């Protein structure tokens, strides 16, 4: 059929792609440079989609095919087509190459591909077993070049079990895997393992253990930008739930900055929602461009209403906002922070008063913030002066809030500190760029 | 030096953004005249940074040594 | 589900049996709970520091496990050595593997330091690390090929375990030959190379049919004219001849002029 | 700081050029 | 690198709108008229 | 057999302890000794699922209720470490094994007591971390946890008079003890509040700000916290803020930074 | 055995990076 | 085998270190 022949052609092109990736893996192991395995994994997400039964059937018929347990393991889980007319024997290894065992990296890549296909087919149980087998056989291996594919397979195994709605049978095993990766000095594998452990804790609400792990473990600096963004989001949630609001805001802004341009909509949605909540708690009204964006508009609409209520200062509006979308906030895992905002709303008003006025009288500030009595205003203002929200100094002798006089920052040292940080970053970037330089062997 | 480096950065912008691929290996050899790309480029960066670093270090050494 | 670590509260009580149970549970679930177990640290530290606790060995083992998970290798090895028997003898798990590897590294560094300055000033070596290294030697001997044992012995001086591996089952003297070449072309300590050559000459002589060619090569390396002269005189007295002629030719081909003159004088007398 | 930014940009451009040259050479190899 | 781990979940205004636009208050004419009336006596 | 007999005796002295505790005068010493011996017996029985076999539920509830009794007894003795240890031991039973073990209103009571303890000890971050565990349904429904949550929320927005007035919403005497502790903590925080924000204060108004009904208490604070009295009876906090570092150039630090720039420049790498 | 494998693999990674760095410095010095 | 591999790798690392130091010194001299 026309559709069938088109599918066969796409399968053949995918087979050519996998052959190219396996050749790259072999060249990487020969040259001991991750670059090639990194590119193979980079192409992996694209190949994850656009795969049917015959695709992987032909891949297993051509690759491997040594009568090994893999063929008797995945094939019983994946159907087999009839005698295809275009029986092109996809055999990159010919004669001696076929006899030689498949390279550990290449075999791991093929097992990862089959596991991804099982994921996309919702064969949760079969992917379970195939992932255990591949993980066990990769655990024995100790080649450095295998570590990146090991990290990818680790992440996909955690994902398969996450769809298994258990995500606890993995806790100890991923802890052990991450610890071994840390011992081995691996970077990508330990990065993915730490991110996945943090994700599991955040799912099951074990915040304290996650904070302990983040405090003790150290994330390698030379990690993937996407992995860094995921870790930043997880650490931002940990900090925000733990009352380190400023650090949470900074970390989540960094995570948003490091997001993959336009590749992951959902991660951006969640980061924006949590950042909006944290910023509202910290006393800053968030930017409207986020709410106006096309992809994030409908997702953040309840947060837009919440920000409206907070800025306007109408506690009743906040209550009706919670009534309509309270369950949505809960399902988003931000209900507790929203309640904290409900009881901290006065911080935004105090911050606005601090920005506007410089010597506001206590009675007038109490009137403006709809407080009942001036003494409550004094209490709230002092609490704000600690909370990093205001920089004033109450003069209780005459009861007026005297904001600190602004000073010429340039004549002070802060510009030197900012320039030092930026110059250090620039010099480090230059050193890193000239450091690799990928000079070929003559 | 900063103004002349701004002009030179304009020239470097023009040269790089062009990135003419009509045998780029030949392009880099048919425009070799000790010009914008790097010669009148980071040479000036080195001059500026050496002068500024030396001057600042001397100023701080004087602020410490002399009272 | 074991999603919490309240056992430290049990560690905080005063009844020793409760402390022992808390330590047992911590070691049972220490593989996953390092993140929070590390902060207590000192609570289990006092357990080993105190000499009155019944199960100080288990406290040392748990402290070593926690520090290994935390990444601090030096204190982890210190505390693993502090614990006895069950500390590392299991030789089964990944933690055991890493601890033994670090122990061998520390022991080899200590051995090189002691060999550099062995005139009584050598720093004492804890019997625990020595025992762990000896157990590793025995395992690598009785488990599989003995070349790895030969390498570890050469690394850590320890010519005794090296002599034994060469003379043990050893399969074949091809391994004695492998040792002869490795010390020959893959060593840099002249005193240690000379000691290894002494051991490999003794092993050669003790063989039922001595390898006279290789023993004389080792002697010429070691600068022992008297030994070579005595060997040649005894071989002549033993009525071998052909071996003596080949040995003499090789000696002249490789040995120096002073060595040859010394051998000549020894033979003349 | 401006000089450092210029140096970093130049180094990054040189790294990009070298990487593309290496990739082109490898591709033309086969 | 699509982050599938995180699920991916009138006012067709082309003009950017800041927060102050949303604020609800009487038209400026009414405010000015009321203020002038109250300062006229 | 053995386990069965141990658990039957466990039920026996658990009934004895319940009889001792439920009395209008649950003697401190006798109750504590019974709790300690029951803790030893429970250690004999179990404190963790561990084995994959279906652990007897009844023993699970037995351990849970003995832990609750010990915790609730801790507050009477005013031994905060005892309460902390009991909660650390008991959270595992509370949360890990919800899927089999039954849940009592005493569970809400103990969770609320833990929240109040965390709030009183100023461990607000840990307060929220623990509060996240409770399902959102009981955040507002259960009174035992609503009271600590409400008090923490009031403390968040400086409704300190609200906290003092609502102190009467305490549903249990164990709540009252930690409410007094929380009142002391709030008093310390208010004394600070006058410290950092205000530049000067007066004794007459400072006493009202800190909620002291006797000038002797404010004098004690002046002694305990050492607030410098003013010439006109105005406590001076000017020594806290100060304006250091705005007069003397670091000189040396920026010299180090510039030398670091030069190093990174001239480095061959 | 595994101890030898770990040591050898660490040394191999270090030597690979060092050899590439040597080639890069060699080219810089050539220029 | 394994021991020979380990010591050969150590020797290679030391030789690479000396080569790197030589190259750095010669680069400085060439700059002068």
């Amino acid at each position: 059929a026309a559709a069938e022949h088109s599918q066969r052609e796409l399968d053949t092109v995918t087979l050519e792609d996998i052959k190219e990736h396996v050749k790259q893996l072999e060249k990487a192991v020969s040259g001991k440079e991750p670059r090639f395995v990194l590119r193979a994994l980079r192409m992996l997400p694209s190949t994850s989609r656009r795969l049917n039964h015959y695709v992987l059937y032909k891949a297993v018929q051509g690759f491997f095919t040594s009568n090994n347990a893999t063929r008797d393991f995945l094939l019983p889980f994946l159907e087999e087509p009839m005698d295809t007319e275009a029986d092109l024997q996809f055999r990159p290894r010919t004669g001696k190459a076929a006899s030689t065992p498949l390279l550990p990296e290449v075999e791991a890549y093929l097992q990862l591909l089959v596991v991804i296909f099982m994921m996309n087919s919702k064969r949760y149980k079969e992917a379970q077993k195939i992932s255990d087998d591949l993980m066990q056989k990769i655990s024995t291996q100790n080649r450095r070049a295998l570590d990146l594919v090991a990290a990818k397979c680790y992440y996909y195994h955690a994902r398969v079990y996450e769809f298994l709605d258990k995500l606890d049978v993995v806790r100890s095993f991923l802890h052990a895997r991450l610890r071994t990766a840390t011992l081995r000095h691996d970077a990508d594998g330990q990065a993915t393992l730490l991110n996945l452990l943090l994700r599991n804790y955040l799912h099951y609400s074990l915040y304290d253990q996650a904070e302990k792990l983040v405090s003790k473990s150290v994330f390698p600096e030379q990690a993937n930008n996407n992995e860094w963004a995921r870790y930043l989001y997880y650490t931002g949630r940990i900090k925000a739930i733990q009352l380190e609001y400023s650090e949470a805001r900074r970390t989540m802004t960094n995570a948003l900055r490091k997001a993959p341009q336009h590749t992951a909509v959902g991660f951006k949605q969640t980061v924006h929602k949590l950042l909006i909540v944290v910023e509202l708690l910290l006393g800053e009204i968030p930017d409207r461009l986020q709410f106006r964006q096309p992809s994030l508009k409908r997702s953040l609409m309840p947060y837009f209403l919440l920000t409206q209520a907070v800025r306007t200062g109408n506690l009743a509006k906040f209550n009706q906002v919670l009534d309509q979308f309270g369950e949505k906030f809960q399902a988003d895992g931000t209900y507790t922070l929203i309640i904290r905002l409900r009881h901290n709303v006065i911080k935004t008003g105090v911050r606005m008063i601090s920005l506007s006025y410089s010597r506001i009288s206590l009675a007038d500030i109490a009137q403006k913030l709809q407080l009942d009595s001036p003494e409550d205003a004094e209490f709230i203002v002092a609490k704000a002066i600690r909370d990093g929200v205001i920089e004033a100094s109450i003069n209780h002798e005459k009861g007026y809030v005297q904001s600190k006089e602004m000073i010429d920052i340039y004549s002070t040292r802060e510009p030197q500190l900012a320039f030092h940080q930026r110059i250090s970053f620039c010099l480090d970037i230059h050193n890193m760029s000239v450091k690799a330089m990928r000079f070929p062997p003559k | 030096v900063v103004k002349e480096m701004l002009e030179l950065a304009k020239n470097y912008n023009k040269a790089v953004e062009e990135e003419d691929k009509m045998t780029p290996e030949q392009l880099a050899i048919k425009n070799v005249g000790k010009q914008d790309p790097k010669r009148h480029l980071e040479e000036h960066v080195d001059v500026l940074m050496t002068s500024n670093i030396v001057q600042c270090l001397a100023a701080m050494l004087d602020t410490v040594v002399f009272k | 589900i074991t999603s919490a670590a309240g056992i430290i509260s049990l560690l905080d009580e005063d009844e020793p049996q409760l402390k022992e149970f808390a330590l047992h549970k911590l070691n049972a679930v220490v593989n996953d709970f390092w993140a929070e177990i590390s902060e207590s640290v000192d609570k289990i530290e006092v357990l080993y520091e105190d000499e009155g606790f019944r199960s100080r060995q288990f406290a040392a083992l748990v402290a070593s496990k926690v520090f290994y998970h935390l990444g601090a290798f030096e204190e982890s090895l210190n505390y693993a050595l502090g614990a006895g028997d069950l500390f590392n003898v299991n030789d089964n798990s990944e933690y055991v593997e890493t601890i033994i590897a670090k122990c061998i590294d520390h022991y080899t560094k200590q051995c090189v330091e002691n060999a550099d300055l062995p005139e009584g000033e050598k720093k004492p070596i804890d019997q625990r690390l020595e025992g762990i290294v000896n157990k590793m030697f025995q395992r690598c001997l009785d488990d599989h090929k003995y070349k790895q044992a030969i390498g570890i012995a050469l690394e850590t001086r320890r010519l005794d375990v090296f002599e034994k591996t060469i003379l043990e089952s050893n399969d074949v003297p091809g391994m004695l030959a492998y040792s002869l070449k490795l010390c020959m072309s893959l060593m840099q300590n002249k005193q240690f190379r000379n000691k290894v050559l002494r051991v490999l000459v003794k092993i050669y002589m003790n063989l039922e049919k001595p390898d006279f060619i290789n023993v004389c090569q080792c002697l010429i390396f070691l600068d022992d004219p008297q030994a070579v002269s005595d060997i040649l005189e005894k071989l002549v007295k033993e009525d071998n001849l052909l071996m003596a002629y080949q040995i003499c030719f090789d000696l002249y081909e490789s040995a120096s002029q002073q060595f040859l003159s010394s051998v000549i004088q020894n033979l003349r007398t | 700081y401006l000089a450092s930014l210029i140096r970093s940009v130049v180094a990054l451009h040189n790294l990009i050029n070298n990487k593309i040259a290496n990739r082109d050479a490898e591709k033309k190899e086969g | 690198d699509e982050f599938e781990e995180f699920p991916a979940e009138e006012d067709a205004h082309v003009w950017e709108d800041n927060w102050d636009d949303d604020n609800v208050e009487d038209d400026f004419s009414n405010q000015l008229r009321a203020e002038l009336e109250k300062h006229g006596y | 057999a053995t386990s069965g007999a141990v658990l039957q005796a466990a039920t026996g002295m658990y009934e004895q302890l319940k009889g001792e505790w439920n009395r209008k005068s649950p003697n401190l010493s006798k109750c504590g000794e019974e709790l300690g011996r029951l803790k030893l017996v429970l250690l004999e029985l179990n404190f963790l699922p561990t084995t994959g076999t279906k652990l007897t539920k009844q023993q699970l509830i037995l351990a849970r209720d003995i832990l609750e009794i010990g915790a609730q007894w801790s507050i009477l003795r005013k031994d905060i470490p005892s309460f902390e240890r009991y909660m650390a031991q008991l959270k595992c039973y509370y949360f890990d094994y919800k899927e089999q073990l039954p849940e009592s209103a005493y569970m809400h009571q103990l969770l609320g007591l833990n929240l109040l303890f965390l709030l009183s000890q100023n461990r607000v971050a840990e307060f929220h971390t623990e509060l996240e565990r409770l399902p959102a349904k009981d955040i507002q429904t259960n009174v035992y946890i609503k009271h600590p949550v409400s008090l923490e929320q009031y403390l968040m927005e400086g409704s300190y008079n609200k906290v003092f007035l609502a102190k009467g919403n305490i549903p249990a005497e164990s709540y009252t003890f930690f409410i007094d502790i929380l009142l002391d903590t709030i008093r310390d925080e208010i004394a600070g509040c006058i410290e950092k924000a205000y530049e000067k204060i007066l004794f007459t108004e400072a006493t009202r700000i800190l909620f002291f009904n006797t000038p002797k208490k404010m004098t004690d604070y002046a002694k305990k916290r050492g607030w410098v009295l003013g010439p006109n009876n105005y406590y001076s906090f000017a020594s806290q803020q100060q304006k250091p570092e705005d007069t003397t150039i670091p000189s040396t630090e920026l010299a180090k930074q510039v030398i670091e720039y030069a190093r990174q420049l001239e480095m061959i790498v | 055995r595994q101890y030898y494998l770990s040591k050898i693999e660490e040394l191999q990674l270090i030597v690979n990076d060092k050899s590439q760095n040597l080639r890069r410095l060699q080219a810089q010095r050539n220029e | 085998d394994l021991y020979s591999r380990y010591k050969k790798l150590q020797q290679e690392l030391e030789f690479l270190e000396v080569q790197e130091e030589y190259i750095k010194d010669e680069q400085k001299n060439l700059k002068k």
